[PDB]
């Protein structure tokens, strides 16, 4: 039975508002508090407020408290949770979770123990548009080499937003590939980086190609990678 | 007001062994304490709850003590699933506060390492901007150190760096560090310089190129 379903991603400016739903099955709305905790990436875990859904009260935490409001209706079994004048700090994975008091039978709040949570809705808060990466080798030299393997890649710089693909020579290379994280740069778009080791005999051979995808913008991107003489 | 804190930060363990991670809040909470587990791109899941009550599901492995102020999670005998990231959170009072995590990850033996470095590409240059990345491939521990130089001189404020996940064949981890320069500054100095300090290394490695070869 119990299910905490959470609505899709989302995109927005600075200064607008989300609102982001949770919908519950019948048993865990009718009789349990819906809870809001928000992680940003690569961060810890954050409690926001909660809701007695079939009463509507809601507390809130401090930190939030005049940017937040929780609701919640019994006719479609759902919560939402509303962040307004968003900024840059509040890109984060938003989950819903149910609280249960357990051992406790009276109360709804205390303790405070989250037992099922949603899969989380990512929001991300950026002035950028969409835009495809400008993808640059990372050239082999004799400064990539280790004994008889050469390193190589590709650069993929300056796309909003998340996520870009990279397969090498359309997916027959996949051995010994390393695609990294993307950062957040200054000017709030990100970049990317994609290595993979090789053996140095085969550069004069074999051409290595990286694909670089990104859906969002419809954007194909093959780059040759060649030798540079450093 | 409740403020949680875990140690340690992370724990290299290997299957079968047992691991102990501990949970701190800043005043008493009785036994109102929860441990939950998370792994990446997923949400958090609940083991632990009233400090030592294990959560309908979980496995046996998985145990919690203490009350007031301080707590121990215990994995006694880990299993390949059991590498995640844990969780305390205190339920006692508003505002529900969490500690930071503690990683538990692969141990393997050491191994140092390989750093590479690659100039920026001419297409890039004629664009008005120059990054320069260096690689430190399948290193273990997870802790280590880059520094840029260029002409001798350190650099700070301006490279980034990402982490991939721990392998799963090799368990080491890569990591990769940017240096972004517009093209006016880049084009006044010559010399460019990674520098990587890491526990597999007996003292620091340098990699580096001369602008224009």
């Amino acid at each position: 039975q119990v299910q905490l379903v959470q609505s899709g991603a989302e995109v927005k400016k600075p200064g607008s508002s989300v609102k982001v739903s949770c919908r519950a099955s019948g048993g865990t709305f009718s009789n349990y508090v819906i809870s809001w905790v928000r992680q940003a990436p690569g961060q810890g875990l954050e409690w926001m407020g909660g809701i007695i859904p079939i009463f509507g009260t809601a507390h809130y935490a401090q930190k939030f408290q005049g940017r937040v409001t929780i609701t919640a209706d019994a006719s479609t079994s759902t919560a939402y949770m509303e962040l307004s004048s968003l900024r840059s700090e509040d890109t984060a994975v938003y989950y819903c979770a149910r609280i249960n008091t357990s051992p406790i039978l009276t109360g709804y709040y205390f303790p405070g123990v989250h037992d099922y949570w949603g899969q989380g809705t990512l929001v991300t808060v950026s002035s950028a548009s969409t835009k495809g990466p400008s993808v640059f080798p990372l050239a082999p030299s004799s400064k990539s080499t280790s004994g008889g393997t050469a390193a190589l890649g590709c650069l993929v710089k300056d796309y909003f937003p998340e996520p870009v693909t990279v397969s090498w020579n359309s997916g027959a290379l996949t051995s010994g590939v390393h695609t990294f994280p993307a950062v957040l740069q200054s000017s709030g778009l990100y970049s990317l980086s994609s290595v993979v080791t090789v053996p140095s005999s085969s550069l004069g051979t074999q051409t290595y190609i990286c694909n670089v995808n990104h859906k969002p913008s419809n954007t194909k991107v093959d780059k040759k990678v060649e030798p540079k003489s450093c | 007001a409740i403020r949680m804190t875990q140690s340690p930060s992370s724990v290299s363990a290997s299957v079968g062994d047992r691991v102990t991670i501990t949970c701190r809040a800043s005043q008493s909470i009785s036994s109102w304490l929860a441990w939950y587990q998370q792994k990446p791109g997923k949400a958090p899941k609940l083991l632990i709850y009233s400090a030592s009550s294990l959560q309908s599901g979980v496995p046996s492995r998985f145990s919690g003590s203490g009350s007031g102020t301080d707590f121990t999670l215990t994995i006694s005998s880990l299993q390949p699933e059991d590498f995640a990231t844990y969780y305390c959170q205190q339920a006692n009072s508003f505002p529900f506060t969490f500690g930071p995590g503690t990683k538990v990850d692969i141990k393997r033996t050491v191994a140092a390492p390989s750093v590479f470095i690659f100039p920026p590409s001419d297409e890039q240059l004629k664009s008005g901007t120059a990054s320069v990345v260096c690689l430190l491939n399948n290193f273990y521990p997870r802790e280590a150190k880059v520094q840029w130089k260029v002409d001798n001189a350190l650099q700070s404020g301006n490279s980034q760096e990402s982490v991939t996940e721990q392998d799963s064949k090799d368990s080491t981890y890569s990591l990769s560090s940017t240096l972004t320069l517009s093209k006016a500054d880049y084009e006044k100095h010559k010399v460019y310089a990674c520098e990587v300090t890491h526990q597999g290394l007996s003292s620091p490695v340098t990699k580096s190129f001369n602008r224009g070869e």
